[PDB]
């Protein structure tokens, strides 16, 4: 069988798979009790994409489609209904076995970005404006082929024209903005169940914690230092998808290595469904060089006890 | 194709101590787990203590530190202390061979009787 | 030697290496002339990065640093001076052998984006639309300093961590000086660019450059502007890691339909990291987006490309 | 490991035509270039016409379309010949591979006199 491998990109050479951001730090939290079930950055070790995961770093939390009309909403500002397609421009089929169009945001909050338009036919007219998408809204129904966004701009948004959403950060993290990186949106709105979800992930063993690739996400306004934690960086998703190496056990042993010294800093388990666990006598951001990288060392199993970081 | 040589068994009076040694040869690996299991008549074979190639230990949550395992690559020692008649059993050495290119492989020793 | 390979990503699975955009089409134009010397998306086939090229898709046309003060300028709007660091936050050393900090925009124009700030130590935050004129004499990234303008008049803080997220172009009108093949003056007016990746061109007369083309968003005005890159960002990332020895000056690649397995056309992938084809047609290449380039052999100048 | 067998050529009257043939054997490759070069004493060996493994042709532009090459095994058609076309014509095979640098192979050469 083809040998399993990981990229040799260092931490300062990786990007988040759940929002377009560089990886800032490695992170654990033994106090977090949320069910961890993100839908972007989901890929098995033998290369099967899951959830809403797609390959383009430009596709993460992106939308493509057309505005249907201006609408009324409880939120402050001007509101617009938008039909969404697949990111490649083909019509979205709600009957396909995906939770939502690939790239759809996988967390509750107010996503801040830019809505830009280029009119259909040269010299077509263009406009772009700041916009917010509230993924907790009952009007957030990407699996049904429709979402809603709001602008500070009151009138200059065209209907029936190609429309792009470029994500930039969060609008707010105040209580009424409902930011929770581990609460999934309801992809089909009220009274519906999410479908074809990538499974939740957890350590099998007591005394192991999930290890995250953490990025700090920008804010339009307000107070705070919000972060987005992903299970694997986008470059691992791209690498695994291409390689598609058979997984020879349920868990791969990986070592975090300092390329300068050649020595191992700590070790971790990379599980088959695509996430890391570690044994750690500390919490929060991991103190380690950003030029370190994960090296695959062997296929192990539940009998391999991890050394504390 | 990992060969395991065990030693240090036999008869011991209660409160006595013995040290079992297991050594591996043949197709040993850089990354491995080594340890001891034991089985008494009528019971399932249960973990006693294991240790990995970088020294990480796991103990049966009943020995309460009365036993110690330690490592000379591909070699482990089980120090058996304050021994009781209930510790009379057949003790098995276990080696788990891990590789980047094959699924894990288990090897067991022939077993050494310890009679307290 | 370690065998040369390309990723097996299809055209709908690639992104631009000169602006954060998906690849939309393959493109040649026999009617268009330019000196092609872009500095992002530059990588040799044996994995040597050149120009201002770095690995992060999030780093392309990005800036990070701190605002020093509000300044005055002839252009409309409110203007701010910003010191720029390396993208990893370390101070930029102007004596390093690069044209500018890695990720710096490599073309003339008004780059539209969002400037965001998070104050140093629940810190306060703000973000606003912003424009960076790369043709401005105040655009001196090699000197560790650039200028940006906002519609917003006052709400920008000094001495606080600042991020520029690129989104598109502000304008491509007559006064906006958009030209994707004109390099910025990285050290400003009275200086010459240094440490540039070389210009690229076909060796043969009947050959044209083949580009990976992305259409770039506009804040306002009219037009359908595009950014053409020599290789997609995923190829840069792949070549960097593989670092396979180049066995000739040119690799023969075939664009293949993965469903049918048949060859749609062929191209030369040159050692310095760019493609040529023999094509008399112009504009977007009519081929499926699920096609991909497959490396077939090391060739040389005597291998005549089939017309496409 | 490519062996090249040439044929044709010989004496021809001015304004005349003849057809050259070259065939390749041994360690041929799926991707290759095949063709003819020519040389007179004191002049450089010059490309006449070549063809690739997918049939793409290249001609010396000085010939002005008087020659045509086609197909392994290839054939060269030479029309409206002039005394200046008098030369020794050589078959060339270029072997291309994903795992080695290009390798050249040459024929023994055939004399053409106009």
């Amino acid at each position: 069988s083809k040998p399993f491998t990981l990229p040799i990109l260092t931490l300062g050479e990786l990007t988040n798979s759940r929002f377009p951001l560089p990886i800032d730090v490695l992170y654990t939290n033994p106090n977090e009790s949320a069910i961890v079930q993100c839908q972007n950055g989901r890929c098995t070790l033998d290369g099967e994409l899951q959830g809403t995961t797609q390959l383009l770093p430009t596709g993460i939390c992106a939308f493509r489609g057309k505005v249907t009309q201006q609408v009324q909403d409880e939120h402050r500002g001007t509101h617009w209904n938008m039909t969404v397609t697949n990111l490649n421009g083909t019509p979205f089929d709600p009957t396909e076995d995906v939770p939502a169009p690939l790239g759809t945001p996988d967390f509750s909050g107010q996503i801040y970005g830019v809505i830009s338009q280029r009119n259909t036919n040269n010299l077509p007219a263009n406009r772009a404006h700041e916009a917010v998408i509230a993924t907790y809204s009952p009007k957030f129904t990407p699996k049904l082929g429709n979402i809603q966004f709001s602008t500070w701009e009151t009138q200059d948004v065209s209907s029936g024209q190609p429309t792009k959403f470029t994500p930039v950060g969060l609008a707010s993290v105040d209580a009424n903005s409902h930011f929770d990186q581990w609460t999934l949106p309801s992809y089909s709105g009220a009274l519906t169940l999410n479908m074809n979800l990538a499974p939740s992930v957890a350590p099998v063993f007591p005394g192991e914690c999930l290890l995250f690739f953490r990025s700090f996400i920008p804010l339009k306004g307000g107070y705070g230092n919000p972060a987005i934690d992903c299970l694997m960086p986008q470059e691992w998703v791209q690498h695994l998808y291409q390689e598609s190496a058979p997984s020879l056990s349920d868990v791969a042993l990986v070592r975090y290595v300092n390329p300068e010294t050649g020595r191992t800093l700590f070790e971790a388990k990379l599980h088959r469904n695509g996430f890391l666990t570690v044994a750690r006598n500390s919490a929060g951001p991991v103190v380690a060089p950003t030029n370190g990288y994960f090296r695959f060392d062997s296929w192990v199993n539940q009998f391999y006890t991890l050394a504390p970081m | 194709q990992v060969q395991l040589q065990e030693s240090g068994g036999g008869l011991v009076q209660p409160g006595g101590s013995l040290r079992l040694s297991c050594a591996a040869s043949g197709s040993v690996s850089r990354t491995y787990v080594m340890g001891w299991y034991r089985q008494t008549p009528g019971n399932q074979r249960e973990l006693v203590a294991t240790i990995t190639s970088v020294g990480s230990t796991n103990y049966a949550d009943s020995l309460k530190g009365r036993f110690t395992i330690s490592r000379a690559e591909n070699t482990v020692y089980l120090q058996m202390n304050s021994l009781k008649p209930e510790d009379t059993a057949i003790y098995y050495c276990k080696y788990i061979r891990y590789s980047p290119i094959h699924a894990p492989l288990d090897y067991w020793g022939q077993g050494t009787q310890v009679t307290v």
